[PDB]
RNA sequence: GAAACCAAAGUCUUUGGGUUCCGGGGGGAGUAUGGUUGCAAAGCUGAAACUUAAAGGAAUUGACGGAAGGGCACCACCAGG
């Protein structure tokens, strides 16, 4: 029998304590892993037994977890043990460019938007879920919706306004057969 | 090879004019094989299907 | 009648400079890209509207004027006035559905047929989808002429017009009889070949399309239907244009036919299915160029302040307060 | 060296014989339009009108 | 306080704590010319003639979005007569 943890870091604790049943349930019942939570060495540690169903209900359980750690919803996130092709490709916002103190602020704001609603309206358009940490970019969707994503994504932050950004994306979106 | 259907439940309505059914189909091969698939024309919920191609699955994603 | 012929064209092409990329166009844009005359265009205007050229619009807040369906008409016999093609007016005019066929004589007195295409969203983007058909047309039409296809011949386009050999006879639908009837059948039924052969299927390959010329030979018109033999329907679009032949003569002249052309053949012919350094008189053109560009925005300005709508509303409710205190 | 050494000082030459070239057309175009500046502005004070 | 805003941008027609620089409708123009500094590129200082009823700052409704979501119509479509 194998295993993998995953750490987590100590602003995702609390919430690792209190979705923790909504969590553990969806592994333990119809993938059928054995799941704790190592205090001492702050990882959520997953096991395969004799009661795992398959192979690979492994790594669909580690995306799972792995996904609520950075930050997605549990109910964003458990899409990924249900669906096949769903990846959270992430990266720096300092990638695309290289932006410093006061230009980053804005940066990180005008992916969000106003009440979040450039990110919410990315998230819709793409079909995907996008998260910030505080200086990355995790966005979670098919692959042909990431590349779209990931491409709206970075020309906010390195200018086009959210204007701009919607007219490319939506005319993108309509030629991908949506 | 030709199948026979049931009709599971009456989803909503998929195509461009509004004209496709999509709908969820358990097989009457006593498997519980839940395949989704569009028909054409009026379908409601409790019909047997003929379907020519079982092996085919509908826009799903 | 065309008797005005120096602000006439300015004026009118400056409109058209707005039509391509806003709706209603502003009197205060046109002076400025017709800088040749100042001030006296506006009565320029005011000729133009006696006549159907341009129409005034005065909707709520957008005040300016919009070209019309006979006005965008005369600016093309205009350009091919100055290309030595159109003179005068021959008044033989068969007003269609999309076209309408004018005939035009030339300096030599030699008569050729002018098309004018009349597409009728608003008038704005009916006249430029006016300008597509005869750029599409024109090109079908170089391409079969050249090709040894019995079509009329190409001669020039401008924005909607164009300018085609004068075959004069009768349309095939209202046809009689024919003296030959197995002759005229055999030539139709190789031109089908031709087109297949060439790469093209016509789609609509009726009797409606179809002018005999003294009933010996078959004149073929009207392209913007045509489709590529890469289709998957290929052999359907040819075999229905092969039957509407074939009923045809066996109802109207009742001659049934020994031959049955059904070849596929692609491709034999050309695909036309794809159818101290820098010298003083630069400096000064280069000056010139920026002097008159600063003029030109100082000029838009003024124009801008034409708003004269807004003081006469203005000035009608003050008289009435007054009056009534 | 010599050869790195000859190359950059070619290049230095070139930038030099390019400046002097780029002055000169500064005030070349300078020269230019405030003479055509002063034929412009007669014009408005004189040899403009009707009769 | 025109105001967004500002515990300073407050203690201003109930106007004076000391003190330096600096603006006077917009352009022309931070241009010419002179001086000076600079190897150069340039920097500092720095006009006029003439032209123009405006150039602008704050706030506010939303005619129009080639913006987005809904909803409806056989004077729309779909399956048809």
């Amino acid at each position: 029998e194998e295993t993998r943890k995953i750490p987590v870091p100590a602003n995702r604790y609390t919430p690792l304590k209190e979705n923790w049943m909504k969590i553990f349930t969806p592994i333990v019942e119809h993938l059928g892993l054995q799941i704790r939570f190592n205090l001492k060495s702050r990882n959520v540690e997953i096991r395969t037994c004799k009661e795992t169903k398959d192979v690979s209900a492994l790594t669909k359980a580690a995306d799972f977890v792995k996904a609520f750690i950075l930050g997605f919803q549990v109910e964003d996130a458990l899409a990924l043990i249900r669906l096949d092709d769903l990846f959270l490709e992430s990266f720096e916002i300092t990638d695309v460019k290289p932006l410093k103190g006061d230009h980053l602020s804005r940066a990180i704001g005008r992916i969000a938007g106003k009440g979040g609603k450039t990110k919410f309206t990315i998230e819709n358009v793409t079909r995907t879920r996008i998260v910030l940490a505080d200086v990355k970019v995790h966005i979670l969707g098919s692959f042909q919706n990431i590349k779209m994503a990931r491409t709206a994504i970075c020309n906010l932050i390195l200018g086009n306004p959210p204007s701009k950004v919607y007219g490319n994306i939506r005319a993108v979106a309509s030629r991908s057969a949506d | 090879p030709i199948k026979l259907a049931r009709v599971t439940k009456v989803l909503g309505r998929t195509g461009s004019q509004g004209q496709c059914t999509q709908v969820r189909v358990e097989f009457m091969d006593d498997t519980s094989r839940s395949i989704i698939r569009n028909v054409k024309g009026p379908v409601r919920e409790g019909d047997v299907l003929t379907l020519l191609e079982s092996e085919r699955e509908a826009r799903r994603l | 009648l065309r008797y005005m012929s120096r602000d006439d064209f300015r004026v009118l092409t400056a409109v058209e400079m707005g039509m391509k990329n806003h709706e209603i166009v502003p009197g205060s844009l046109i002076a400025s890209i017709a800088s040749l005359k100042h001030g006296g265009c506006n009565k320029v205007l005011r000729e133009l509207v006696k006549h159907k050229l341009i129409a005034w619009e005065r909707t709520k807040t957008v005040q300016g004027y919009r070209l019309t369906n006979a006005g965008y008409d005369y600016l093309a016999l205009k350009t091919l006035s100055s290309r030595q093609v159109v003179e005068s007016v021959g008044n033989q005019m068969g007003v269609g559905k999309e076209s309408d066929i004018y005939i035009v004589a030339n300096e030599e007195g030699q008569q050729f047929a002018l098309k004018l295409h009349r597409l009728g969203r608003h008038n704005v983007s009916w006249l430029y989808l006016s300008r597509l058909s005869a750029m599409k047309e024109f090109a079908y039409m170089k391409a079969l002429y050249e090709r040894k296809f019995p079509v009329p011949k190409p001669i020039d386009y401008n924005r909607h017009a164009v300018v085609m050999e004068l075959i004069n006879g009768y349309p095939l639908c209202q046809i009689h009889h024919v003296e030959d009837p197995a002759s005229v059948y055999d030539e139709a039924m190789e031109l089908i070949v031709k087109l297949a052969n060439h790469g093209l299927i016509h789609g609509d390959f009726n009797e409606f399309n179809l002018i005999l010329d003294e009933s010996d030979h078959i004149t073929m018109i009207d392209f913007p239907q045509m489709v590529s033999t890469s289709h998957p329907n290929a052999e359907w679009y040819f075999d229905r244009d092969v039957k509407c032949i074939k009923d045809f003569f066996m109802k109207r002249f009742s001659y049934e036919s020994e031959l049955f052309p059904t070849f596929k053949d692609i491709r034999r012919e050309d695909t036309l299915d794809v159818e101290s350094t820098i010298p003083p008189e630069l400096v000064k053109q280069k000056v010139k160029r920026q002097l008159t560009k600063q003029q030109k925005s100082a000029v838009r300005r003024r124009l801008q302040k034409g708003a004269n709508i807004f003081t006469k509303q203005r000035r009608e409710n003050m008289q009435n307060i007054k009056s009534s205190l | 060296k010599e050869d790195k050494r000859a190359r950059k000082q070619a290049i230095k030459e070139e930038r030099k014989e390019r400046r002097v070239e780029k002055k000169a057309n500064k005030l070349a175009f300078k020269l230019e339009k405030r003479r055509q500046e002063k034929e412009l502005l007669n014009l408005k004070k004189n040899v403009e009108g009707l009769k």
